[PDB]
């Protein structure tokens, strides 16, 4: 069976102003089978509590889903999504770049 | 709103 | 303008875990309005939009008779597509279903749909004349020989052409705060160092509504397309989206290069250079 490895972006919902509430959002996408594990991380640690999206796909049948929860960004404090699928040997941790 | 009938495959 | 409507459809069998997991959510063009999942407690369909809402029990009702028939019929369509393709029972293996329309701004049948796939390949479409039948494979051709004896492409038809553009113009009233309002980006250029030597330009759309978007970027008058890096489009988590082009750039040579914007919301397409 052929599978498709998840894109992965990590991103804010508004513009990230230190101190001032928000959203970090983690948007998979791309991949089959459908079967996929994504944690939120603050300074490493899974952050408890985090909400998803119910799993849809696009027009070439590869799914998507958005995960999220609410943040307070700061200068120091670092954020990352970190996701397994079966094509993936390790989770794939990506960071929080509010740049991107 | 969604349809009422559908066949098996 | 041109409106949608669709429903998504995925069961994932889970062999020794129970029955299969099954999801479906409804759409009117980018936005959310009803969802079904079989491992909520006791499920039932769900509102997703404000607009909805103000259907009655007996419109809850049906949707969710409808969610869990369909679940139903995956159940057992999972274990004949087992038989059809000599697989064993150890695996899992996933059913996707869309059908819906489209509609143009005058309310008349642009198209209708309605596709399945296995394993996420293409199994069996209805083709866009509503009458006839695309198979896969030959697995898929006793599927059709099954829906021609039927006739299911009449049935699927007569709902294509009668409720489901007759529901979309209900949807599209109720909802017109939002389903007919787009919300325009609001765009920037940011920079970014990589050496001495150049430099990232980033052209940033945030907030738009639908979906749909054009971002290009320019040197001199000329589509840069091969030197761009274009993020997918991706869900702000309320009702809007976001996306980035990106080029690398010499530094110095920043006021050669524009972005170029165009959506909906927008009366003309934007061009927009960095501004230091
Ligand atoms: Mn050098």
């Amino acid at each position: 069976m052929i599978q498709r490895t998840p894109k992965i972006q990590v991103y804010s919902r508004h513009p990230a102003e230190n101190g001032k509430s928000n959203f970090l959002n983690c948007y998979v996408s791309g991949f089959h089978p459908s079967d996929i594990e994504v944690d939120l991380l603050k300074n490493g640690e899974r952050i408890e509590k985090v909400e998803h999206s119910d799993l849809s796909f696009s027009k070439d049948w590869s799914f998507y889903l958005l995960y999220y929860t609410e943040f307070t960004p700061t200068e120091k404090d670092e954020y990352a999504c970190r996701v397994n699928h079966v094509t993936l040997s390790q989770p794939k941790i990506v960071k929080w770049d509010r740049d991107m | 709103r969604r349809k009422w009938r559908r066949w098996h495959l | 303008g041109s409106h949608s409507m669709r429903y998504f459809h995925t069961s994932v069998s889970r062999p020794g875990r129970g029955e299969p997991r099954f999801i479906t959510v409804g759409y009117v063009d980018d936005t959310l309005f009803v969802r079904f999942d079989s491992d909520a407690a006791s499920p039932r369909e769900e509102p997703r939009a404000p607009w909805i809402e103000q259907e009655g029990p007996e419109y809850w009702d049906r949707e969710t008779q409808i969610c869990k028939a369909k679940a139903q019929t995956d159940r057992e369509d999972l274990r004949t597509l087992l038989r059809y393709y000599n697989q064993s029972e150890a695996g899992s293996h996933t059913l996707q279903n869309m059908y819906g329309c489209d509609v143009g701004p005058d309310g008349r049948l642009l198209r209708g749909y309605h596709q399945d796939a296995y394993d996420g390949k293409d199994y069996i479409a209805l083709n866009e004349d509503l009458s006839s039948w695309t198979a896969a494979d030959t697995a898929a051709q006793i599927t059709q020989r099954k829906w021609e004896a039927a006739r299911v492409a009449e049935q699927l038809r007569a709902y294509l052409e009668g409720e489901c553009v007759e529901w979309l113009r209900r949807y599209l009233e109720n909802g017109k705060e939002t389903l007919q309002r787009a919300d325009p980006p609001k765009t920037h250029v940011t920079h970014h160092p990589i050496s001495d030597h150049e430099a990232t330009l980033r052209c940033w759309a945030l907030g738009f509504y639908p979906a749909e978007i054009t971002l290009t970027w320019q040197r001199d008058g000329e589509d840069q397309t091969q030197d761009t890096e274009l993020v997918e489009t991706r869900p702000a988590g309320d009702r809007t989206f976001q996306k980035w082009a990106a080029v690398v750039v010499p530094s110095g040579e920043e006021q050669r290069y524009t972005c170029h914007v165009q959506h909906e919301g927008l009366p003309k397409p934007l061009t927009l250079r960095w501004e230091p």
